[PDB]
């Protein structure tokens, strides 16, 4: 669907707020395409840490944080912790297809 | 003349169908220019309106 060519990480040294902005190409990487700037571990955290990359959803610690920073949906890296280090991908399962974000890695 | 008269008034609301484009999967607003067109889909959309 709207495919969401991530920005690739949230740059962070000391914790601090950073956006793990997940770009889309075609649009926005928004609540449509369904970011959910998710913080997606392979295990761990795998899940929309974002809400549809407006709120902080599910594998979130303020730091896949839902925001839809740009047409980046930047899973917010609020305080952006050594635990916050995960491929926040704004992971886009859209209402056609999926288009998820490549990777906005946190760290 | 002007010792008749009528007032121009104020126009008001105009509810519109083709601006809901499709978006390959749904709905797809598409304004003109300064149409805050009130939308509202089964959830509360911008029914204020939205140029966007």
């Amino acid at each position: 669907e709207i495919v969401m060519t991530q920005s690739p990480a949230t740059l962070s040294v000391s914790p601090g707020e950073r956006a793990t902005l997940s770009c889309r190409a075609s649009q926005s990487v928004a609540t449509n395409v369904a970011w959910y700037q998710q913080k997606p571990g392979q295990a761990p955290r795998l899940l929309i840490y974002g809400a549809s990359t407006r709120a902080t959803g599910i594998p979130a610690r303020f730091s896949g944080s839902g925001s839809g920073t740009e047409f980046t949906l930047t899973i917010s890296s609020l305080q952006s912790e050594d635990f916050a280090v995960y491929y926040c991908q704004q992971c886009n399962d859209w209402l056609t297809f999926g288009q998820g974000t490549k990777v906005e890695i946190k760290r | 003349d002007q010792g008749h008269y009528v007032e121009m008034h104020q126009p008001g609301l105009v509810a519109d169908h083709s601006l809901l484009s499709i978006h390959s999967a749904k709905v797809k607003i598409t304004v003109p220019s300064g149409a805050q067109v009130k939308y509202y889909c089964k959830c509360p959309d911008v029914r204020k309106g939205i140029t966007s």
